[PDB]
């Protein structure tokens, strides 16, 4: 019906409908905002050892801590 | 005001780990994982108390761990590694991608001979605590107490005496 | 080729303003300031100086003096120097470099401040790791917190075109 | 590794200018020695002129503006 | 009139732009940071005449930190009197790595 | 100052060629203006928009997302306000 | 060796302008069915050098003008911006690595406009003005469109740095994930250098011809390293000059190619052609890569 | 002009100024002047004639250069300690160019030639809005920033104020001029007790708005620019008159009137400060801008000139102008007198 | 104190007076006032560059945007005042007088 | 000015004379710069050396109005040596408007003066004698 008058106006519609509502739909964003979020740019800073806390692991290769095994599977 | 106290030049000169850059961006890793444990003490240190000339002996200290590293990297396993970092040096700014196959080999022979798993990512991050010998200070900002606090004006009102107590309209 | 070479470009920069406070035919206004707006760019890339400089060197000298000279193009003649343009001109830089050897051969002229006489090395970072230039990650966290800022910037704009096109006889 | 060079690098800059300081202004009246400028005593940061003073060129050029125009 | 819609409705549309100290999106600090957290801290909750006259001395030191006025004019004279001194011709200097 | 080095020697590499090219031979409309703002008005927003290949890496992005598409939403409102109200017909 | 670099980079550009005369002409030529530039010398490259130093010595029209000196400056500045302007294009290792180097492309392009208005405001009477005038507006119509392209096609890069453009071009050609936006850009390029389809219908003319051709093989440089180039191996360049200079030959004749077989456009047929057709579509492009990395999980790697 | 356009660029014109007053950033408010301007320019050439056109020019230029130095006295401000609250200032210099960009933007004496000149063409509407958005919007900014002014500026500017709006009005018979002259000389009155209790300059900031408001739809009632139209509109409708009466004697300020109040509070927290001969000399100036009001009143309602005919013709139609909201801001700006503790509604 | 600031300054003033005093055209008026407004630009981008305020460098970029779109009324206003006119002149004015 | 008000006000009145009348023609030239600056800025006065001739004449009525001013105010503290009646600079005053009128070349302009100059500068010694503060408090 307005297809065939200005079809470029039509297809930019279309394209602009999709960039705002496909963005809601996504099994993805979740994995944006993780990589995203596990870059360090500044230094982890330590802290301060025993107001008796029984986490926060002490040697870097102990995996009582959050460690990230998600990256290399994808 | 009042002068300042910095040490001396005979306490201010410890041997430097004198290695160029390149070579020691390339062995940074291992660098990270056996060595670098006291060292955060020393960061620790750092940023509890911001003053360099207080916690410099920690600085020493891992100075001597990095000379130490470097002669045990030195000695044994690997004469490779010479092979391995100047396979990275010169391609420009350096992409690990770019020499991956020798440090497959560095990282093979330092492990049958010597040990040292590679730290994986990102176990080169996550905050992390640490012991210390001195205890944490009072007031690192060298600073007065805070003035006069404002007395404040509480409890529940009277009504008001005489209306506005202006020219006239009382009530 | 030396030391003082943000000062030098300064006094260039006040050269152009001078250049074109003489009230002279536009289209040398125009030149006057794009002149002034390269040699600005120069000193702002000089402070270091990542992006700024080289943005506005886009919009006033990339997109400004452009319609300027559009503007004097369509709008005015100036169809055929004066005694009073550079009657301007010569005390103009007669103030410049009255106020240049009466500070490079004492302390400090003021209007009212107190400006130190040399050159502007100081003040700077001492070599830190900065990483990203700091005004780069800056003007990036312009869209993260900026939430009433670019909104209001955004709708000044579009009033701005529908006041252009209604003052341009709207519709 | 870095930070603790740096560390040693500044506080010999410091000593080197101090010592050089009380050596070139012995004669002139006044001139407290070096007391520094601030109330609060703690540690600042210096303002890369008494770092890198009095270095007549080279180092200085090098320093301060030869990252700014380096490439 | 100040009016207060910003803490009415709560939502802090501008307070991250408003001083130094604020959370920077990577974590670094201004070249004043602690400086300012102790004037900021002194002149709080004070009525802001006699946080005037009794914060002074960390202002002016604030002051000097964030324009360093009275450091250059210490280095200046350092210089002017090296200048002299050489002129003099008295030790040629050794402070360029010399000795 | 190396890249004044090249801007130095191609501006006078320049005027050499300039001068042995020269001394070895010896009303209006309306319609153009409306052309003129609306450049700028939409260089402006470009300049607006041109830092978002920067902001991309922050931990806040459903924000940064609506924001920007806020942004070329209201340029492609004025277009199509001026592309309505016939702004740029002839 | 920096001013050796300089010369080696700002000497060959004559050259190279030179030679690309010939080689439209004969590529024009054989478009045709002519044969010629040939008679004169080999194939006629002598040919090019003889009419460059016969436009050098054939004399000058008297001005004639206003504002000699203004005369003097734009053409200069012409010149200056196109010897200026190859330094960050990385033929591999580039002149001067930057943080920053398409800004500057887009407001070096700026800056062409300047000197097209200049020529045009000090050369003649009102006719000439009114020309040059419509000439300004129809290069300035477009760096809107081809700076919007622009941020488009390296949003999925991350960094102005542009070697990491060339690194991130790697796997595929970046005309596959934006094949539309390209060919948009594309049609921005011939806007910018502005030959046809793009009208036209005073001295140096040598000068004036030199600087549209250097911004011809310059924005078709920075189109070959924008959207494609081949592996990049260390220690062995010449096969990416090589290539390199290869398929900017082959897009440099497709240009030459698409002018050689189009008719002009009307002026207002071309501003109605450029706003109601190419703006909302590049804007809906740019929201829509703004709407991809962040669905595809992937933003670049900005360093 | 299509209705749409025009409610849009009246809410940008209220969102410019709530920016203004909300924003503890110094930016946000210089953006809110800007705003103000971008928008209150097309309210401006609502017609066609080059009289809105040099009128809008003036006030351009001048509205320009006081949002830029405004900025100059912000930079400055930073060039002292650093940061971008609206508080005490750090300079005597900064607060200097600050008030005088203020001056330049509110309408004051060495500043004030752009006023009868724009007032002069343009449309009363747009002279209303102008009249009241733009004494408005630099108040609540001079209301904040108080605390670090040297007095000797904001004093010599309210008392230049107030005696160059007085001395300007006697010679000039056009409505317009006589309505810009009005407000120059109350806005010296409403600069002067600024640095002394700045609730007077707010409740006088309400008071005179209420008054432009009345004054300007008393002047919308009926197209008049000169008083022989007003004499016109004597003789077509009597209670015009009488309301032209009480309103123009409100604008005189006499003590049974709601005029007074703005300047017997401002006289009594001023003269608990103990500067005396400041006060008297204001109010003979007070006394001093009543004249023009005066003869405006004997041109309406107290003398009875001779009229035009088609009078005759006009009295068959009836008065079907619509009125904004005349009457309540009619009886709210003359019997407010015997409400004087409303001063406490402010603060 | 940093030296520089105070030539900028100087050429603030500079552009102030020429922004001020002007005798033929409306245009280089407009002009200097487009040079004063870079001088504000140039001034605040030197201090935020060298006292490291990271956060709000949103000054530079948003007070050019802000001013140039201020330009752009005063080219449209010009343009009014050069239609309902022969010229642009100062003069030809003396209509509206005070 | 305010370093030339402090230094006419820091003389006792008192007999230190001519150092008074100094600062008194400093105080004229002043003013009289003043309104040949705003005179200039609006004027037009076509040419150049009319308005150098009209800031002349300006500065110079100023300068002898204050100067004569300041005589008659040292002579009569000479004469009565009363150091507290403003009656003295009522006659200063007066003397100010003749000399105004002098200068303009009428009768009444320089009676009118008389009598506005010689109430005001009478006002001036007054309020300086009991103490009526420079424009504010500013307190409370
Ligand atoms: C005539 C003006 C009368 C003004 C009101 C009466 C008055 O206070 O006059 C004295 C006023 C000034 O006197 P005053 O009111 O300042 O009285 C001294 C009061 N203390 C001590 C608190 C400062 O006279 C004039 O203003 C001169 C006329
Ligand atoms: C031109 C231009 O933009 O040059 C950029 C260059 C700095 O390079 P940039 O990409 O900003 O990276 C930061 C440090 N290299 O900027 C510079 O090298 C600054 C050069 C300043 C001197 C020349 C000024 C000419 C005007």
């Amino acid at each position: 019906n307005v297809w065939a008058k200005e079809p470029v106006l039509v297809a930019s519609f279309a394209i602009a409908g999709l960039a705002v509502i496909l963005p809601t739909l996504s099994p993805y964003t979740k994995y944006s905002l993780m990589i995203n979020r596990a870059t360090p740019y500044n230094y982890p800073v330590p802290l301060r050892d025993d107001g008796n806390m029984p986490d926060v692991p002490s040697h870097p290769q102990d995996p009582q801590g959050p460690s990230l095994e998600w990256l290399k599977r994808l | 005001p009042g002068i300042v106290e910095l040490p001396s030049l005979e306490d201010l000169k410890v041997q430097e780990v004198k290695v160029s850059s390149s070579v020691l961006k390339a062995a940074a890793h291992h660098y990270g994982a056996q060595c670098d444990k006291p060292n955060k003490e020393f960061m620790l240190c750092r940023w509890e108390e911001k003053d360099p000339r207080r916690c410099l002996e920690e600085g020493k200290l891992v100075n001597q761990c990095a000379l130490e590293f470097f002669r045990q990297i030195k000695r044994h396993c690997a004469e490779p590694f010479t092979e391995y970092w100047t396979c990275i040096d010169y391609s420009g700014l350096q992409l690990f991608r770019r020499c991956r196959k020798e440090q497959a080999q560095f990282d093979k022979c330092v492990l049958d001979k010597l040990g040292w798993v590679r730290p994986d990512l990102g176990e080169l991050s996550k905050v992390t605590k640490v012991k210390t010998d001195r205890p944490l200070p009072e007031n690192p900002y060298h600073s007065r107490a805070r003035p006069e606090p404002n007395p404040e004006v509480e409890g529940d009102l009277k009504p008001a005496r005489h209306g506005s107590r202006l020219f006239f309209w009382t009530m | 080729m030396m030391t003082y070479i943000v000062f030098i470009l300064s006094i260039i920069f006040v050269m152009g303003f001078v250049g074109f406070s003489s009230k002279p035919s536009p289209i040398y206004g125009g030149l006057g300031l794009i002149v002034s707006g390269g040699v600005g760019c120069g000193i702002v890339l000089n402070f270091g100086g990542s992006f700024l400089g080289l943005m506005v060197f886009l919009i006033y000298l990339g997109g400004m003096m452009v319609v300027f000279g559009y503007t004097t193009a369509m709008a005015t003649e100036q169809y055929p120097s004066n005694k009073v343009v550079l009657g301007t001109f010569i005390t103009g830089l007669l103030m410049e470099f009255l106020m240049v050897y009466y500070v490079l051969k004492d302390k400090e002229v003021e209007i009212v401040f107190k400006f130190n006489g040399m050159g502007d090395w100081v003040i700077y970072d001492t070599g830190d790791s900065g990483f990203f230039s700091e005004e780069a990650m800056g003007i990036a966290a312009l869209y993260s917190y900026g939430t009433w800022l670019v909104i209001v910037t955004g709708w000044s704009l579009l009033i701005g075109v529908v006041v252009i096109m209604e003052i341009t006889r709207g519709n | 590794l870095l930070q603790a060079e740096k560390d040693r690098r500044v506080l010999q800059m410091l000593r080197e200018n101090l010592e050089e300081e009380a050596t070139i202004m012995k004669d002139v009246p006044g001139w407290k020695v070096g007391e520094s400028v601030f109330h609060t005593t703690r540690w600042v940061t210096p303002m890369m002129g008494e770092l890198y003073g009095l270095r007549t060129g080279e180092e200085i050029l090098s320093s301060t503006y030869g990252f700014i125009w380096y490439t | 009139p100040f009016f207060d819609v910003q803490k009415k409705l709560g939502v802090d549309l501008d307070h991250w732009m408003t001083i130094q100290s604020a959370e920077q999106p990577h974590r670094i600090p201004a070249r004043c940071h602690a400086f300012e957290k102790e004037w900021i801290e002194c002149a709080h909750g004070i009525g802001s005449i006699r946080a005037e006259k009794e914060c002074k001395i960390e202002f002016e030191d604030f002051r000097e930190c964030l324009l360093r006025q009275k450091t250059m004019k210490r280095l200046n004279a350092i210089k002017r009197q090296r200048d002299k001194l050489i002129k003099e011709g008295k030790y040629t200097p050794p402070p360029h790595h010399s000795g | 100052m190396n890249l004044m080095i090249t801007l130095l020697t191609n501006f006078t590499l320049a005027t050499l060629l300039v001068t042995i090219a020269f001394w070895l031979p010896q009303p209006f409309s309306m319609k153009f203006f409306l052309v003129a703002i609306t450049f700028l008005l939409f260089d402006l927003e470009i300049a607006l928009l041109l830092p978002l290949p920067w902001a991309s890496q922050t931990t806040n992005l459903n924000t940064m997302l609506t924001m920007a598409l806020l942004l070329i939403f209201l340029l492609a409102v004025s277009l199509a306000y001026e592309w309505t109200q016939k702004g740029l017909e002839w | 060796m920096f001013m050796i670099n300089v010369l080696t980079l700002i000497i060959p550009i004559l050259l190279a302008v030179a030679f690309l005369t010939l080689v439209e002409r004969k590529v024009l030529g054989y478009m045709q069915f002519r044969k010629g530039p040939n008679v004169v010398g080999p194939y006629g490259l002598l040919q090019p050098i003889a009419d460059a130093i016969k436009l050098f010595i054939k004399e000058p029209l008297r001005p004639a003008t206003s504002s000699i000196s203004m005369f003097i400056l734009a053409p200069i500045l012409a010149l200056t911006l196109a010897l200026t302007m190859w330094i960050p294009l990385p033929m591999p290792y580039p002149l001067i690595n930057m943080n920053l180097g398409v800004l500057f492309m887009l407001a070096m392009s700026s800056l062409a406009v300047y000197s097209i208005l200049w020529s045009g405001w000090a050369s003649n009477s009102k006719y000439a003005l009114i020309g040059a005038l419509r000439a300004v507006a129809q290069t300035i119509s477009y760096e809107v469109t081809l700076a919007i392209i622009l941020l488009s096609v390296l949003l999925m890069n991350g960094s102005f740095t542009l070697s990491t453009l060339i690194i991130t071009q790697e796997q595929v050609w970046l005309i596959f994930p934006a094949w539309p936006l390209a060919m948009m850009w594309f049609i921005s390029t011939l806007a910018e250098t502005n030959r046809a389809p793009f009208d036209l219908t005073a001295g140096p003319f040598a000068l004036f011809f030199m600087a549209e051709y250097a911004n011809i093989i310059m924005m078709n440089i920075f189109t070959t390293t924008l959207f494609l180039g081949a592996f990049h191996n260390p220690y062995m360049p010449e096969l990416y000059t090589i290539n390199f200079t290869i398929k900017s030959l082959l897009l440099s004749i497709t240009f030459l190619w698409i002018r050689a077989s189009y008719p002009r456009f009307r002026y207002d047929q071309l501003m109605h052609l450029l706003w109601k057709n190419f703006l909302p579509l590049t804007l809906a492009l740019c929201m829509w890569h703004v709407s991809l990395p962040i669905l595809l999980s992937s933003i670049p790697p900005q360093t | 002009m299509n209705p749409i356009i025009l409610i849009i660029i009246l809410m940008t014109v209220m969102l410019g100024t709530i920016i203004v007053m909300i924003s503890t950033h110094w930016l946000l408010i210089w953006i809110g002047f800007e705003m103000n301007m971008l928008a209150i320019i097309p309210i401006m050439m609502k017609k066609h004639n080059p009289r809105a056109t040099e009128a809008s020019t003036k006030y351009f230029l001048t509205q320009s250069t006081a949002s830029m130095l405004l900025m100059m006295a912000i930079i400055i401000n930073l060039m002292f300690s650093g940061q971008w609250t609206v508080m005490k200032l750090f300079n005597p210099m900064a607060s200097m160019l600050m008030t005088m960009a203020l001056a330049m933007k509110l309408g004051m004496a060495p500043f004030h030639f752009w006023v009868p000149e724009v007032t002069q063409g343009i449309p009363l509407s747009s002279g209303l809005i102008l009249l009241t958005w733009q004494k408005l919007a630099p108040m609540s900014v001079l209301y904040q920033i108080l605390p670090s002014i040297n007095l000797d500026l904001i004093l010599t500017l309210s008392i230049l104020s107030i005696t160059i709006g007085g001395w300007g009005g006697l010679n000039q018979t056009q409505l317009r001029k006589i309505m810009a002259y009005s407000s120059i000389a109350h806005m010296g009155w409403m600069t002067a007790v600024l640095l002394y209790n700045p609730t007077m300059t707010l409740l006088n900031l309400i008071i005179y708005i209420i008054m432009t408001s009345t004054m300007f739809t008393l002047f919308m009632a009926n197209s008049t620019t000169t008083t022989l139209s007003l004499s016109h509109t004597w003789n077509k409708a009597p209670i015009m008159t009488i309301l032209v009466l009480i309103t123009l004697l409100s604008m005189g300020g006499l003590p049974p009137l709601s005029g007074f109040m703005p300047k017997w509070m401002i006289i009594q927290e001023m003269t608990k400060n103990d500067s005396i001969i400041l006060p008297t000399l204001m109010a003979i100036t007070a006394l001093l801008n009543l004249y023009f009001y005066m003869r405006l009143t004997y041109s309406t309602a107290l003398t009875m000139f001779p009229s035009t005919n088609n009078m005759k013709m006009k009295w068959q139609f009836p008065t079907t102008k619509r009125m904004t909201l005349l009457p309540t801001m009619t009886v709210l700006s003359t019997m407010l007198l015997p409400l004087t503790p409303i001063l406490s509604i402010l603060e | 104190m940093s030296l520089v600031y105070m030539n900028i300054m100087m050429a603030f003033t500079v552009s102030l007076t020429g922004l001020l005093m002007y005798r033929s055209h409306l245009m280089s008026s407009l002009l200097c006032l487009e040079g004063m407004m870079l001088s504000l630009f140039i001034l605040a981008t030197l201090m935020i560059l060298n006292s490291h305020f990271t956060l709000a460098s949103m000054m530079p970029i948003i007070l050019l945007v802000f001013a140039a779109c201020e330009a752009a009324l005063g080219l449209s206003l010009l343009v009014m005042v050069s239609n309902t006119y022969g010229t642009d002149y100062v003069q030809n004015l003396n209509l509206l007088q005070c | 000015a305010k370093t030339l008000l402090h230094q006419y006000w820091d003389i006792p009145e008192g007999t230190e004379c001519h150092r008074k009348t100094y600062a008194a023609t400093s105080i004229g030239g002043a003013s009289g710069l003043v309104v040949s600056a705003y005179s200039v800025a609006l004027k037009t006065p076509t040419s150049f050396l009319e308005g150098v001739a009209r800031t002349g004449r300006y500065t110079f009525t100023a300068a002898a109005i204050g100067a004569i001013f300041g005589l008659t105010s040292c002579i009569s503290a000479q004469v009565r040596e009363k150091p507290d009646d403003p009656l003295n600079y009522l006659i200063g005053g007066c003397a100010g408007g003749l000399t105004l009128g002098a200068r303009t070349r009428s009768y009444g302009i320089g009676a009118a003066a008389c009598a506005y100059m010689g109430l005001t500068a009478a006002l001036v010694k007054m309020g300086q004698l009991e103490g009526w503060k420079v424009f504010a408090e500013p307190k409370v």
